[PDB]
């Protein structure tokens, strides 16, 4: 079967047709901090005054092509992201369908990571079966996830969301948290929908804050220093 | 001249001059992740392929970053990145992640006119068929794309000739040519058949 020839015919596309542990989830659940979260306008922000440095970033800035303030590559480029990583930390940037996946990758290598896994948001049309330097039918998602200093898939599969919709799935964040990289857990140009427990959510929508730096470091203060998040407290 | 033809060549020392314009070049080359280094794939003759057209190529590891500074040093702008889902016959998925597909980078070179832009998706689930070989269907899709003009593989084998190509590799079976100016070009540049340097 080719499945290309049967989406031309036919308007389902391919990945359509794709068919088809839990102790590590609860331990990832108790040695997370409360969720935290603080209102920013991250365009006139200090993001230097997010403390302490991060061993997972997650970086989701809104970009014009989900819709149809949006972030264009020259702002997110020059966000100060190397101030608030961990020498030793992960990066997992959202980069569209476009030219994002060079830029995106520009700026990993300008804050100084290096790229070691590509994961694809692949969107299903089973519910309703255009960029002008468009050669195909734009049908999917990437996060780039970069590394700096010294049982998951690289796909996620979901139905198109609405429109409107600009959530990404959820499943990103278990990808993360599986990786057991630390619990310093930043979310930039996260939402009120998107809080977390194990995660500081910071962005200009959000309704309220709880976010207080000295409280916050306090959860990874001695003998919780280096904790990786899948471990007994 | 339509049907399948092909070069058992070195593809570092081939004149592909003598070969022509192509609407679409793919390549899968044997990227330093028997290979070619990253200075060899920098300097392949891949600008003298193209005026006005589109580029494929497959791409994995660090190869994704080399591939689009390959791309870019050829003159290309990548425009898309397909992505190939790899599936058993019951069409399940097969170091920080397990790898679930595999990407072809797409750049365009000039300003491509009467091609089929948007016709298919950017996602291909296809199975994995015999090690080392990319899904057939990336030819329908280049065919729906840019029908009925003169395409050329890089690193090709047996099993990728096909019509409307010129297949280029060096476990191909000889040479088998069939476009009268391929012949004649290929007959002055290389009157004893060898290629050498
Ligand atoms: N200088 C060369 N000139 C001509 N042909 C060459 C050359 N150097 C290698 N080749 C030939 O291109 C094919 C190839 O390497 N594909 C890349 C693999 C990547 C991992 N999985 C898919 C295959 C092989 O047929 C190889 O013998």
């Amino acid at each position: 079967n080719d499945y290309c020839q049967h989406f031309v015919d036919t308007g389902h596309r391919p990945q359509n047709f794709i068919r088809d542990i839990r102790l590590k989830d609860e331990l990832i659940a108790k040695s997370n901090t409360p969720p935290m979260y603080l209102q920013a306008d991250i365009e006139a922000f200090d993001i230097r005054e997010l403390t302490p440095k991060f061993d997972v970033i997650l970086l989701e800035p809104p970009l014009e092509e989900y819709y149809r303030k949006c972030w264009t590559w020259d702002d997110i480029m020059k966000l100060e992201i190397d101030e608030i990583a961990a020498p030793r930390s992960f990066i997992f940037l959202w980069c569209g369908s476009g030219e994002g996946l060079d830029l995106g990758r520009v700026c990993l290598r300008k804050w100084g990571y290096r790229r070691c896994e590509d994961i694809c948001w692949i969107k299903t049309n089973k519910n309703n079966p255009l960029d002008p330097k468009a050669v195909f039918q734009r049908t999917k998602e990437h996060c780039l996830m970069g590394i700096k200093g010294t049982v998951d898939i690289d796909l996620i599969i979901t139905e198109e969301p609405e429109i409107g919709n600009i959530e990404k799935p959820v499943e990103i964040f278990h990808i993360i948290e599986h990786f057991c990289l630390g619990r310093r857990r930043l979310h930039l140009f996260g939402r009120d929908s998107t809080i977390r427990p194990g995660w500081l959510t910071v962005g200009p929508t959000l309704t309220n804050s709880n976010y207080n730096a000295e409280t916050y470091a306090s959860y990874f203060s001695a003998p919780n220093s280096y904790l990786t998040g899948c471990t007994e407290e | 001249l339509f049907p399948p033809q092909w070069i058992c060549c070195d593809i570092r020392y081939l004149d592909v001059s003598i070969l022509g314009k192509f609407a679409v070049v793919m390549a899968d080359p044997p990227w330093d992740i028997g290979t070619l280094t990253d200075d060899e794939m920098r300097r392949l003759n891949i600008p003298v392929l193209q005026d006005d057209g589109f580029l494929f190529l497959w791409v994995t590891g660090r190869a994704m970053e080399l591939g689009r500074e390959c791309l870019n040093l050829w003159g290309y702008e990548r425009v898309d990145e397909i992505i190939w889902v790899k599936t058993n016959q019951l069409q399940r998925i097969i170091h920080w992640l397990n790898h679930g597909k595999e990407h072809c980078l797409v750049g365009v070179k000039g300003n491509p006119q009467g091609f089929n832009q948007g016709l298919d998706c950017d996602v291909i689930v296809a199975e994995v068929r015999s090690t080392s070989h990319k899904p057939d269907e990336i030819y329908g899709m280049i065919e729906r794309l840019s029908p009925g003009t003169r395409k050329i593989e890089l690193f090709g084998r047996p099993h990728n000739v096909q019509p409307n190509w010129i297949t280029l590799g060096n476990q191909l079976d000889g040479i088998h040519l069939l476009d009268p100016d391929v012949v004649a070009r290929f007959k002055q540049r290389y009157p004893d058949g060898i290629i050498s340097k």
